[PDB]
């Protein structure tokens, strides 16, 4: 991910990759100064459990899950963007989800539905905001008291926003919280709101794995193999033990504090 | 030693002996040199291998990945990642030292007690038909060609042969 | 072997003796026949007895359910169980298959030294009153009856009532 | 006993001598008395102390409250504590009884051993200068003043010093 962390990954943060082909990976690294993340300020929900589940994945593909150019008539779809993610010095937003706003002075009560047709399970990411003032809520959504229902054969939740000024993060006094469920195949999401919604626009159609890990290193990639890697590098051995790094991934030694591990096969030696 | 044969009353390795762990040193009127036995050769290398490859191949591990992540609110849990990850990294640190501390010494006295059977079997064969001059040599109270050492070292050789030559021999040096 | 005697100087074992682990073949003018010597049999068998005991009954293991329960919101957690009953197995196995080869072999070292020191204790007591003729066997200079059969087997062989005869016989043989 | 010596073929202990674990009692012409052997009591006095420390110095705690307090609807924790705090009790308690009875027969034994092998030295210092006349016990076939005694305690008697005379002594009395 270089410069950008999981959730800046799988939102779309402007300073971060996308991509585009069906693809897969045995494991995820991350750098010691991958800051970027959630722009806009905010929780997100379950975020360690999220990267345990995208640690590893057989397949992952991105797909327009509700289109901009037709799925929100009724409402703004191209004013939610803000100079706290901005994209060439232009104010910008995640390019997975979409900060619906109201349309002219209305804001009607929203519903759209997904059925999950992809054979797999689907990765839906939304967010919910929390504008500073009342002032702020009506100049965005133009109802004073909302809220935003979304509903699954599992998944079930009613969101409610809560308007007040919190201290300035990257020049926002509002904040947006992020959310996630995996949508099994054959179900349907729905969502409900009459404001505060940042609705979807590219969900993840994946596979799970059985679960690798995260690495947070510095070191580079390269077009080697291996079967064991830590932190600082691979390591191929046939050797029990290892005193390299007790943080690995893999088929690995067990780790030790042992600085020498020799074992005896010859005599001892008595030369003259 | 555990066994007495090796730093014991025989004192020292020879690095003339290149080609075995054990042999042997020879001089007779045909010459001299070292030669390595090797059946007791080939079965301490055999028992070694097995050795090495046992404390080796008996660890095998799974697909595993030791890392996790814990937000500010799961200090807990996360101490309690830690205690199983240190847990771990104690007991294999300990037995790891211990096992090869103890094999080790296990090895030696293996070749201790390889060296001493293979000068008992000698000792066993040759009875009075030679002297034990000590370092693990035998003084023959009667002539040994290449045949008669190769016999030795081969583990047939025939006592009743040379005993009355040997005897007459030991007597007359004794006297 | 380590020490020598079994696989060693005495080749093989005996299907004919039955009734122990260590013993004796004799024969004289009564007759000939297997017997076990019973104090070395017993004490080596209360010794493994002891061995396998202390094996088992040193894990001595409380009531716990193994099972943990994770809903699809605890991956993490579940991990870290799935790695502790990992390491627990990892740790277990390994010593298991380690603590059966490493004492396998000192049980059979056990037997060999048991049977050394046995056919030493014998030739301690026989002295040149016979004769070592080989795996692990005896050859008197002297008649030994039954009653003399036994005071060797309970170490109570009365060498000088016979080395008189045995030293007669024994140059007159030689000469 | 595991060696044969202490309660053994030396039935009995010594109260008059009481500056050593293991020594001599001598009597020549010139009185007698108990003396101990210092070399081999130091040895062993070194290696107990050793062994005692080992045992107790290897256990190195740290700060710690063992004490747990849990309301009315903390039963279930209460009860995994309690399962903590008996599990413990159970291993050390388990733990602590087995290595107290099986060291303390490695030392009886120790000491076995440590009067054994006192006594094989002298016996192979001798040789048939004396005579090995029970319960760890040599007569002399020739006069041994008190710079002999020593010299057989210090480990440097003169075997061909003495033996013509021995062997003269021997024959008459055997005659
Ligand atoms: C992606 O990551 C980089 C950092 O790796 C972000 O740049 C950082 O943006 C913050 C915005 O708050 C900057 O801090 C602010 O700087 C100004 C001026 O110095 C000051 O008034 C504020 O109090 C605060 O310190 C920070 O300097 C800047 N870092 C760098 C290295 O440029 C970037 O915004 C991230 N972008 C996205 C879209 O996530
Ligand atoms: C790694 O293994 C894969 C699968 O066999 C192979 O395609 C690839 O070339 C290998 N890479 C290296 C560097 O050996």
């Amino acid at each position: 991910l270089g410069k950008c962390n999981i959730a800046g990954w799988i939102l779309g943060n402007p300073e971060c990759e996308s991509l585009s082909t069906a693809s897969s990976w045995s494991y995820i690294v991350e750098t010691p100064s991958s800051d970027n993340g959630t722009c806009y300020p905010g929780d997100f929900i379950d975020y360690e459990e999220l990267r345990e589940q995208l640690s590893s994945v057989s397949s992952f593909e991105r797909f327009e899950i509700f289109p901009k150019t037709s799925s929100w008539p009724n409402h703004d779809s191209n004013k939610g963007v803000t100079a706290a993610c901005p994209h060439a010095g232009a104010k910008s937003f995640y390019k997975n989800l979409i900060w619906l706003v109201k349309k002219g002075n209305s804001y009607p009560k929203l519903s759209k539905s997904y059925i999950n047709d992809k054979g797999k399970e689907v990765l839906v990411l939304w967010g919910i905001h929390h504008p500073s003032t009342s002032a702020d809520q009506q100049s965005l959504y133009q109802n004073a008291d909302t809220y935003v229902f979304v509903g699954g054969s599992r998944y079930s939740k009613k969101f409610k926003p809560e308007i007040a000024i919190r201290p300035k993060v990257r020049d926002q006094e509002g904040r947006m919280n992020y959310y996630w469920t995996l949508v099994e195949p054959g179900d349907k999401i729905t969502f409900e709101a009459t404001g505060n919604l940042v609705v979807p626009r590219y969900a993840f159609a994946m596979e799970r794995n059985a679960g690798s890990g995260i690495i947070i290193s510095d070191t580079p990639v390269h077009d080697c193999n291996t079967t064991c890697q830590t932190p600082k590098g691979a390591i191929n051995t046939s050797l029990p033990f290892q005193n390299i790094h007790p943080i690995t991934i893999g088929k690995c030694p067990k780790y030790v504090k042992s600085t020498k591990l020799r074992l005896a096969t010859g005599l001892r030696n008595i030369p003259s | 030693g555990l066994f007495g044969a090796i730093a014991g009353f025989i004192e020292g390795g020879w690095t003339g002996m290149v080609d075995g762990w054990y042999g042997y040193h020879h001089q007779n009127e045909q010459g001299s040199g070292y030669a390595a036995d090797l059946k007791s050769t080939q079965n301490a290398i055999d028992g070694i291998t097995n050795k090495v490859n046992s404390v080796i191949e008996k660890m095998n591990t799974q697909f595993t990945a030791v890392g996790k992540e814990f937000n500010h609110l799961e200090k807990r849990i996360e101490n309690l990642n830690k205690k199983v990850d240190d847990g771990f990294l104690d007991i294999w640190t300990y037995n790891a030292e211990l096992l090869v501390l103890l094999e080790n010494e296990r090895t030696l006295d293996y070749h201790d007690s390889n060296v001493k059977n293979l000068y008992e079997k000698v000792r066993s064969q040759l009875k009075n038909n030679a002297k034990e001059i000590g370092n693990g040599c035998f003084e023959f109270y009667h002539k040994c060609d290449n045949t008669c050492m190769e016999s030795v070292k081969n583990g047939t050789y025939d006592y009743p042969k040379y005993s009355e030559e040997a005897k007459l021999n030991r007597e007359e040096i004794d006297s």
